[PDB]
């Protein structure tokens, strides 16, 4: 779900100094909203496993993934994975690392502290709107698990106090906004805990050698195209979209460098319009963000607004065809992988991140790790997963525009770790999902046939020679000018240079169709 | 960029960026000239104390409100209020910032146009907008429908909106509001023995109004209680001493909202101009308006106005119809907070009156397609 | 000191120009000193600002903006570039626009010499007995006032002499060979007043060529 970024830091003249990691884009909605063909992060399932009973007594957990509201919207478990093996991974990494033993208790305290949030009812008061928790057994168990007070958490979730001018005033809420608050605090404390843990592993991984000029290596999730492309899938798709945008400009500067060396629209524009549909204001992420701000805007109203703003106005945006019985498709974007549908339903619930401020104050006051974890303004009550995706992706971009890339692709053969039974739908799909076919087709718009003059004479003078063989008696630029002056090929097909000669994709098979007439 | 959701106000001025919960700058809209001489030489006091700085020097100032009843009556003061708002309270130059103003319904056209002249000419805002102060309190309340009762400090207007379409004809505007209630509490604390004629103690009695007053659920029963019992005689400490004991003058100040015959206002109370504002609408959308009656404005923050309002508007409506009043505990700032929703919308970006769109058509651009 | 340089250049340049038969330059600096030395100037306003009962530094900046914003051409509002912490007023000196920070000037300006403790300093058996052995400012004499008097005494010591200037600059941070960093030399060009005497001679005629020197080299021109 997230991205890795392992900087192997060097010295001054290339001596390995250290390494640090700073992970990007841990998915908040993955913590809260789980699709039935999807799962959460493994830690909650590990504590739900009976591998360690002391955590089950410790965290007041009912041994059941189906019981909890966070862990029942998705899938409990699938094949080829074992939850006790997952806890076997974490207690091995938790038993020995740079940290102390108390934080091993504390991380589990925070995960099982997330678990008891969503089960709270928050019943509406009669003839009012303010949602009062009367069923207060499960958030009481939460307040025992975190270290917060029992009543202060309920009052803080029910009545968020804000600062106006000098003096504080409280607002109310309804049941909906307090459910988005009790999800939003959980996803926020989980991502800040995970970033904290990345810094805690960074304390172990850093050694006191002088760190200079990293050659750091990033890993990221793949641009994935399912039958249920949702906002979670948009959070993957626009990220890898922007990475591919960095690839197109980065190819164009290098290809420009060789073509200016030889004397022979930008390709990033080919992707830019899609980012224009997504990143820019009055774009789909922006329309999804402002769609939340309305009083009564449901997802059907959101699709009606997207069709109002972009159907025909932008060339990328187009109506979704549904083939082969997809469940429902609401709009389609022709990305670099092609026509990719999406499902609107439920984006407004998962987009929201209202950070309840007074509960963050009570998070600061509690005696736990969280005191150290959670320690012109913008979006105190209206900050969204799309907004922090936009900012974290821009920060990854400005981290990445300060570097120089060297791409590695890596694909799986098929479902089985197997010999040569490679299933071509998977390789044809990960051809486009990795962006490999894009860089395949971007170089085709220029001249990819990069042949040296003497290389064009040692192999393809055979096509149409003179009465004398090669011999190396003519200079190879004129030795190829002698060739192309008799190949019956027009000037618009090739471009002549200094060190090499280049040809359009579709000529080095034309250099053998008449050569097989010579070799008939 | 970020847009500033300003709010002229009428006794308080709130200004903050689009994208906040609450406005960053809330202060009374006063301009005080100093009446007395100043024998200390070299003190360097200004010719014009504005804003909350003039709330701490009240006993020497002649405090003036540049907004009497919605309208701006003195523009040379209101320019000082805005200049103090941008440069001191928010500390942002408005050259690189759009500005959302909020002006009440049924104001003069010259007020709105002159406001646009002061914003584009003097402050040189790149793109400002003027939005109706009752609709933003419908954004903040989270209702797509419903009559909204924006009882401001200056003026009280009962705008109905159904399914996002405001009804222009049914809009009722009443001059009676918090300022006139404060003048009436100056009128009835003289009935006990405590004189308030100087405008500098206009802020004293208003503070009494903030603390002590409440809208009573019945009036003749509470006048039958406070005349015999002494459970309502509640005291207050002035900034020098001589604590005052308000009895039946406590629930008698905010009752003038519901009995405008106390101060010679002809009209009915805001429990009946709401009903006349609903009966002015069509006879099929009324069901959502009786359920979705919104209260906003500082004057609506009395303890118990949501129950007296519901009692009277239930006594006037057909009794088979559900009566509900949506009044979140941020009644005062609800005009601003929806403004922080308004300028933060991406679809609102076309609505700004740009300076290129201004200079082509002069100050009368506000009543064209851009509002 | 730079004010003494401008008059001292002007008398010499006047001497050569009156020998050859061909506004004062000190006036170019005088206005800044007019903003600082004269009463109702920034040192004077800082001195009298202390005498008030409740005058804080914010009141002092309010008074400087009351007296000199637009009234004097040198005084101007401070632009803050590149994230300076805070800037409260700017004076375009001969080095250019130079901001300042008001905060804490009233605490450091004061020098109330407590007289009876000076008497007890005289009475104590130490070196101090020999050290500390119309009136003015017994309780209110300020660092700005003794700066004004000591600078005037250095001036009247210096106006009785005849100057011969020496400038001396550091290459860069390291005692080093030719890796001179041009921000430092461009900054100490203006901070030493060298660029001023560079530009003051430009307002007259600096091209001082002899006639036969104009004929041995530049008769070739035409
Ligand atoms: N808590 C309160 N109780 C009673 N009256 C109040 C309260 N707060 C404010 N008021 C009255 O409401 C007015 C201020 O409300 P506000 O909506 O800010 O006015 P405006 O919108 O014109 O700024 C004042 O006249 C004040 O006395
Ligand atoms: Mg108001």
């Amino acid at each position: 779900r997230f991205g890795k970024f392992i900087r192997i830091h060097f010295g001054a003249t290339g001596k390995l100094a250290s390494a640090d990691i700073e992970t990007y884009l841990l998915e908040k909605s993955r913590v809260i909203f789980q699709l039935k063909a999807e799962r959460d992060y493994h830690i909650f399932y590990q504590i739900l496993s009976n591998k360690k009973p002391e955590l089950l007594d410790m965290l007041l957990i009912t041994n059941n993934p189906y019981d909890y509201a966070f862990i029942s919207q998705g899938e409990t478990t699938v094949a080829s994975i074992d939850d006790a093996e997952e806890l076997m991974a974490t207690d091995n990494a938790f038993d020995v690392l740079g940290f102390t033993s108390e934080e091993k208790n504390s991380m589990y305290k925070l995960t099982g502290a997330i678990m008891h949030f969503g089960n709270m009812k928050f019943k509406l008061k009669q003839r009012e709107e303010q949602a009062e928790p009367d069923g207060t057994e499960e958030a009481d168990k939460s307040a025992y698990l975190m270290g917060l007070n029992s009543a202060d958490l309920l009052k803080g979730l029910c009545h968020p106090r804000v600062k106006v001018g000098n003096e504080y005033v409280t607002k109310g809420q309804n049941v909906q906004q307090v459910m988005y608050a009790t999800g939003a605090l959980a996803k926020a404390v989980y991502e800040k805990m995970f970033n904290w843990m990345v810094t805690r592993i960074n304390t172990t991984l850093e050694t006191k050698q002088p760190r200079q000029y990293f050659i750091g290596v990033l890993d990221i999730a793949g641009f994935e195209i399912f039958d249920f492309n949702s906002f979670e899938q948009l959070c993957i798709n626009f990220t890898n979209e922007k990475l591919q945008q960095f690839f197109n400009h980065h190819m164009f500067v290098l290809e420009q460098e060789e073509y200016k060396k030889e004397g022979i629209i930008d390709f990033g524009m080919d992707l830019q319009a899609c980012i224009d549909l997504i990143e820019k204001p009055m774009g789909i992420m922006s329309i999804l963000e402002e769609e939340c701000m309305f009083p009564k805007a449901t997802d059907m109203t959101f699709k009606a607004k997207l069709y109002d703003n972009h159907l025909g106005k932008s060339n990328n945006f187009q109506k979704p065809r549904n083939i082969k019985g997809r469940p429902e498709a609401h709009f389609a974007l022709i990305h670099y992988a092609g026509t990719v549908d999406y499902n609107i339903i439920g984006w407004l619930q998962k987009n929201k991140d209202p950070l309840n401020e007074t509960v963050v104050d009570l998070y600061k006051k509690s005696s736990l790790k969280l005191l150290s974890n959670l320690f012109a303004k913008k979006g105190s009550s209206f900050q969204t997963v799309s907004a922090l995706h936009r900012e974290n992706l821009n920060k990854l971009m400005t981290n990445l525009r300060s570097t120089h890339p060297h791409f590695v692709r890596c694909i799986i053969p098929n479902e089985t770790k197997s010999p040569g039974v490679i299933d071509n739908p998977l390789v044809m799909h990960q051809l486009r999902c990795n962006g490999v076919l894009e860089g395949i087709r971007i170089c085709r718009k220029g001249f990819p046939n990069r042949i040296l003059y003497g290389d064009f004479r040692q192999r393809y003078r055979i096509l149409n020679p003179a009465a004398i063989p090669e011999g190396q008696f003519i200079d190879s630029r004129k030795g190829a000018e002698k060739l192309l002056g008799s190949l019956d090929i027009d000037h618009n097909q090739y471009k002549f240079g200094h060190t090499k000669v280049f040809f359009k994709a579709g000529l080095l098979g034309l250099l053998e169709e008449m050569r097989d007439e010579r070799l008939s | 960029t970020t847009a500033l959701v300003c709010d002229n106000g009428s006794g308080l001025v709130k200004a903050g960026f689009a994208g906040d919960d609450a406005p960053r700058a809330v202060f009374p809209s006063i301009v005080g000239r100093p009446r007395h001489q100043g024998v200390m030489v070299g003190m360097g006091q200004k010719d014009s104390y504005v804003g909350d700085e003039a709330q701490s020097k009240r006993g020497i100032l002649t405090l003036k409100y540049p907004i009497e009843h919605g309208i701006i009556t003195n523009w040379d003061d209101m320019e000082k209020i805005w200049h103090h708002t941008f440069y001191n309270e928010l500390r942002v130059a408005p050259e690189e910032h759009p500005t959302l103003l909020t002006e009440a319904p049924l104001n003069p056209k010259a007020n709105r146009e002159k406001m646009t002249q002061i914003m584009f000419e003097t402050f040189n805002v790149p793109a400002m907008y003027v939005a109706i102060q009752a609709v933003l309190s419908l954004y903040a309340s989270g209702r797509t429908t419903g009559i909204v009762l924006d009882s401001g400090d200056g003026v009280t207007h009962n705008v109905p909106i159904y399914e996002g379409y405001a009804l222009p004809h049914a809009i009722m505007r009443l001059d009676l509001a918090g300022r006139d209630l404060t003048d009436y509490l100056m009128k009835i604390l003289t009935e006990r023995g405590y004189s308030f004629v100087t405008t500098a103690e206009r802020e004293i009695v208003r503070d009494i109004k903030e603390k002590l007053c409440y809208v009573a659920l019945d009036f003749e029963n509470e006048m039958a209680t406070a005349a015999s019992s002494s459970s309502l005689e509640k005291s207050y400490e002035l900034p020098d001493g001589q604590v005052i004991t308000i009895g039946n003058e406590r629930f008698r100040c905010p009752e003038t909202l519901f009995q405008p015959s106390f101060i010679g206002m002809e009209s009915a109370g805001i429990h009946e101009t709401t009903y006349n504002s609903i009966m002015k609408c069509d006879i099929d959308i009324r069901k959502d308006l009786y359920a979705n009656n919104v209260l906003s404005g500082g004057t609506t923050m009395y303890p118990g106005i949501a129950d007296r309002m519901q009692k009277e508007i239930t006594a006037l409506a057909p009794s088979t119809m559900k009566i509900k009043i949506i009044a979140p505990p941020e009644r005062k700032y609800s005009v601003w907070i929806g403004g922080s929703i308004l300028a933060s919308l991406s679809t609102f970006q076309q609505m700004w009156i740009s300076k290129q769109e201004y200079d082509e058509a002069g100050p009368s651009i506000v009543h064209r397609k851009c509002f």
